[PDB]
């Protein structure tokens, strides 16, 4: 019916990839968290950075920086399914590798997403996380990564999000036990057509709707549900803000 | 264990469409816009020529727009000789929901396709859609009709249910699972008259799941972008209104006017006066309709230009004796007016000087008149 079939050669490897996905058994925990702290937070760490010696936290930086302390207090959200010798086994890696979705606008528009890692997160404080997340971005944004660097991704992180898209349900590729789907941060739907003043008059706030799509050979549902409560639990304490002041020389009570 | 006839081909349909990698993309979009659009939409075609548009209609015509700018849309994946080779459509053939209500209550769930969508206008659109609707319900549905479906709609939200994961069947890109439009469930139990006043409006939850294997969580959940900026686009509801034949401005997306009833009130008191100094200005009584810029060239006819918005529409206002009422909804008053001066009588009566005269007109003008009998 007067169509065109191509054939796939490098989008072809991503098919080939959404394949291996079909035998992970997913399910997926869905929670909004009000965001109207980490926003109000950002006004302060990235004027203070501006006034000192340069450097911007973008709320990526935070959202990755919870879900790898996160990782720290449940460790099964780490491992991923495996079979080796028809034997139910679960890796349990040494690095808690955390992915991102960067994409990397080329050089004819081509717009290559592809999965970086920041490695050994675990062992990690604020200032060291942010500072191997702003080389594998540097690096990124100009050609330089090493293809050491898109092997060992133990668990991932979207952003759909940045289109405006409220919440996504991801499909999870093989090797990673979780993958988080981090919402559009913003005011809902209805409230859309009211005025600024009238919202913040009353005490409406703008929210995330952070996902969590899963393996369900390891990963049961109480445990991700758990860890999606424990991550709204930093991005709304006092001590995580604290620590987070503290390692960007921020001498001021967040 | 009942074995499974006609309805197994639907199970068969479910487990070809298990090879498919899916993934959802949803996203909320205000819809007060469409609402309070639909509101003038069906007045004005029920007072000149028939028909009647649906929320369908346009909902499924912004799908149609949107999948000519994202192309990998109406694509499937297939496999040719052992090849990734995916299928590009020559025709963006829209899939319905279309339920047939049959003999003996069996409620025959069909997927009717609109063809040829890509080249089409809203007037072709709706004109394809109430065909293959008409036909549909009258069981003169022919078999190539079922066959082309590139991509389609589901409506869950007719049942209440805001949104839907819904399961995607192979030869289709993606399937927009199109959410129920309506107030949230925690203002379901507060006043209309608490919700207007804060400005509250009604949502859609639209829900697009995809192939994994072509469609990449970017392309959808962009494509789901572009369907919320038509939805409460100006251009679009211009189009919209050109196709249908109305001449009239349409309802535009603005945020709430934070200002109190006092100050608006003032505001509409000085709009109806004008729309009474020059309503002829503004009507539909040229037939060969020449000057297309008469109707948008007045800012003293334009509600926007008052300090009002779409979401003041339903607040009352200190009218001192419009339509006898002393207090009335702004969409009440602007129908008034619109019915009275805009439509084919342009009334020139404010220029006299006695007053029981004006007093006069003012009665047999702006008054929901009757429509003559069929003798
Ligand atoms: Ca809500």
């Amino acid at each position: 019916g007067d169509e065109s079939q191509i054939l796939r050669g490098a989008a072809a490897a991503v098919v080939k990839n959404m394949n291996a996905s079909l035998e992970v058994p997913t399910a997926t925990s869905v929670r909004a968290i009000p965001a109207k702290l980490m926003i109000d937070n950002r006004v302060v760490i990235n004027n203070h950075l501006k006034r000192t010696r340069g450097g911007k936290i973008s709320f990526t930086h935070l959202l990755g920086y919870a879900i790898v302390q996160a990782v720290k207090k449940f460790p099964n959200m780490n491992r991923h399914f495996a079979v080796v010798d028809g034997k139910p086994t679960a890796i349990t890696p040494a690095h808690t590798n955390l992915g991102l979705a960067i994409d990397l606008q080329g050089k004819d528009g081509n717009r290559s997403l592809v999965v970086a890692a920041i490695k050994r997160c675990e062992t990690m404080r604020f200032g060291q996380f942010i500072a191997a997340y702003e080389d594998i971005v540097r690096r990124a944004r100009d050609g330089k990564l090493t293809a050491e660097d898109f092997s060992g991704v133990t668990i991932s992180l979207t952003n759909p999000g940045t289109l405006g898209t409220v919440h996504s349900v991801p499909r999870l590729m093989q090797g990673q036990g979780a993958i988080i789907g981090a919402g559009a941060m913003e005011y809902p739907a209805e409230f859309q057509g009211a005025s600024e003043e009238r919202i913040a008059d009353l005490g409406i706030g703008k929210l995330i709707t952070l996902t969590s799509t899963y393996d369900h050979r390891i990963i049961q549902g109480a445990e991700s549900g758990d860890f999606l409560r424990t991550i709204h639990q930093l991005l709304l304490d006092d001590d995580f803000f604290d620590e987070i002041f503290r390692e960007l020389g921020i001498p001021y009570e967040p | 264990q009942i074995l499974r006839g006609a309805a197994a081909a639907v199970v068969k349909n479910m487990n070809a469409s298990l090879e498919v990698p899916t993934a959802t993309s949803v996203r909320a979009i205000p819809a007060k816009l469409m609402i309070d659009n639909r509101v003038v939409i069906n007045n004005h075609l029920k007072r000149t020529r028939g028909g009647k548009i649906s929320f369908t209609h346009l909902l499924g015509y912004a799908i149609v727009q949107a999948v000519k700018k994202f192309p990998n849309m109406n694509r499937h994946f297939a496999v040719v000789d052992g090849k990734p080779t995916a299928i590009t459509p020559a025709h963006t053939n829209l899939g319905l929901a279309i339920d047939l209500q049959g003999k003996d209550g069996n409620r025959s769930l069909v997927v009717a396709a609109i063809k040829r969508c890509e080249t089409m206008r809203f007037g072709q659109f709706i004109a394809a859609y109430e065909d293959i609707v008409r036909r549909a319900r009258d069981g003169k549905l022919t078999a190539e009709d079922f066959s082309g479906v590139t991509i389609s709609l589901t409506n869950p939200g007719t049942l209440g249910t805001v949104h839907s994961v819904p399961r995607l069947m192979q030869g289709q890109g993606a399937i927009i699972g199109a959410g129920a439009m309506e107030y949230p469930a925690e203002f379901q139990g507060a006043s209309e008259e608490r919700i207007a006043d804060l400005g509250i409006g009604k949502l859609i939850t639209l829900t697009s799941t995809y192939d994994h294997r072509i469609i990449q969580g970017a392309e959808s959940g962009d494509f789901l972008r572009t369907i919320h900026q038509l939805l409460l686009d100006d251009d679009f509801f211009d189009e919209i209104f050109r196709e249908l034949g109305i001449p009239y401005e349409p309802v535009r997306w603005r945020t709430d006017n934070p200002d109190s009833i006092e100050d608006k009130n003032a505001r509409v008191i000085e709009l109806i006066a004008a729309y009474r100094n020059r309503g002829h200005l503004m009507a539909d009584i040229d037939p060969l309709r020449l000057d297309n810029t008469r109707f948008r060239s007045h800012p003293d006819l334009d509600v926007n230009s008052h300090g009002l918005t779409l979401w003041d529409l339903d607040r009352e206002f200190k009218v001192d004796g419009f339509a006898g009422v002393q207090r009335k909804k702004l969409r009440d008053i602007l129908s008034v007016l619109r019915d009275a001066y805009c439509r084919h009588v342009g009334v020139e009566y404010t220029h006299i000087l006695e007053p029981e005269q004006q007093r006069w007109i003012q009665e047999r003008v702006e008054t929901k008149h009757d429509k003559p009998t069929v003798a």
